[PDB]
């Protein structure tokens, strides 16, 4: 199986230099093809940045020329992207991809989110959202988790470690005062809760955070 | 600097019917070797762009018979014979004939669904948060359609607009509905000065708004 994967900081200060690594497994970046770095801006616009051929030659997008660099380490089978004097306008998801507009060869990485900002990394606060006296009639019960005050993106939310996913809606984070707030709701039949336990797991990579919160009812 | 214009920007299609997206460049994409370098990418929510078509009509490995590509020079078209739920996402057309390679704005495909009234649930602040001196009241309006939804908060009968954070989700690829999150944040003190909290929603599904509330003193 073929595969590309990006690695690098998720947070970078403006003016600093962005440095990403793309590792390829299952094919030699020296054999054939051109290896590319593409970025997707929030709003969805994509932007081809540059490439490095299996021969060592590179091509860069004119608008980036002045500050872009793509090199490689053929012995590790990975090529790197270096962008200088990054501004907040460089916040985007960076993908590495390889393809031929002629053959059937096409592979994209998973992408890595890169936020450019002065703000400082901040672990999130997690709060369980239990009904007030909601669980009464209907056979379904909705519960929730509030993830607020973290930075930067992203956080991963699960319920019962993945055990539960059937009816989960995890809402997109909102930036409100240099900090993010996100929420996640889960609806289960009235038989599971509060009978059998329901937990929301939250992980904030940047801050090496791992928090589990059980949704226990309020006595009133 | 070869502009790639797509149309429409957003396409709503009812499951089982054909869909059509149009791509058009500022310059011919026909190359000197007689080959046209135009591809169609698809990006489902939470995932990476995925090529579906190259050389304007050649299908990629694993791409369904449903998709079809055609065009020539400066006008290409992606036709989906019959749409399915697994087709939700953004469609982009790329050009690899003239440097630099450029993409179209992308076309968001939305599934036209049967109207659904939101299921509303409201949550008081958790004692754990109040301790920090903060109070966030949350309101979830799950699985509804269309996306046209309006939320309004009322504390002790009077409307409050400041301190609200709304968040919508992408169309559910499973039932084709949307869900929204509305959070009203107050300080510990202001929350304790009022008792009746109401989350009110107005949607195409009903003539009178859906209401959910709670009294701070009751639990």
């Amino acid at each position: 199986g073929v595969q590309l994967q990006e690695s690098g900081p998720g947070l970078v200060k403006p003016s600093q230099s962005l440095s990403l690594t793309c590792t390829v497994t299952g094919y030699s970046i020296t054999s054939d093809y051109a290896w590319n770095w593409i970025r997707q801006f929030p709003g969805n616009k994509l932007e081809w940045m540059g490439y490095i051929t299996y021969s060592g030659s590179t091509g860069y997008n004119p608008s980036l020329k002045s500050r872009i660099s793509i090199t490689r380490d053929t012995s590790k089978n990975q090529f790197f992207l270096q962008l200088n004097s990054v501004t907040t306008e460089d916040t985007a998801t960076y993908y590495c991809a390889s393809y031929d507009d002629y053959t059937w060869f096409t592979y994209w990485g998973q992408g890595t989110l890169v936020t450019v900002s002065a703000a400082k990394t901040t672990p999130p606060s997690v709060y369980p959202l239990a009904p007030g006296s909601a669980a009464q009639t209907n056979s379904m019960v909705t519960l929730g988790c509030l993830v607020k005050g973290y930075f930067p993106e992203p956080v991963t939310v699960t319920w019962n470690s993945g055990s539960l996913s059937s009816g989960v809606h995890t809402f997109p984070a909102v930036l409100q005062s240099d900090l993010y707030t996100l929420s996640s709701s889960v609806t289960v039949p009235s038989s599971p809760r509060p009978s059998e336990t329901v937990t929301c797991n939250v992980a904030h990579p940047a801050s090496s955070t791992k928090v589990d919160k059980k949704i226990v009812p309020r006595d009133c | 600097d070869v502009q790639m214009t797509q149309t429409p920007l957003t396409l709503s299609v009812t499951i089982g019917q054909p869909a059509s997206i149009s791509c058009e460049s500022s310059q011919s994409l026909l190359y000197s070797n007689g080959k046209t370098y135009l591809n169609w990418l698809l990006q489902r929510p939470g995932q990476s762009p995925k090529r579906l078509i190259y050389l304007v009509s050649k299908l990629d490995s694993g791409v369904p018979d449903r998709f079809t590509g055609s065009g020539s020079g400066t006008d290409f078209t992606l036709r989906i014979s019959r749409v399915e739920a697994e087709d939700l996402g953004v469609y982009y057309c790329v050009q690899g004939t003239h440097f630099p390679r450029t993409f179209g704005g992308g076309t968001k495909l939305e599934i036209k669904r049967a109207d659904a009234a939101p299921t509303v649930s409201i949550f008081p602040p958790s004692s754990e948060q109040l301790t920090s001196g903060g109070a966030s009241v949350v309101c979830f309006l799950n699985n509804f359609y269309p996306k046209d939804i309006n939320v309004k908060w009322k504390i002790d009968g009077s409307e409050r607009q400041n301190g609200v954070l709304n968040s919508w989700t992408d169309q559910d690829s499973k039932d084709s509905t949307y869900s929204m999150s509305s959070t009203l944040t107050l300080t510990k003190d202001e929350y304790e000065r009022h008792n009746s909290y109401t989350c009110e929603a107005t949607h195409k599904t009903s003539t009178s708004p859906i209401v959910k509330s709670f009294n701070r003193n009751e639990c």
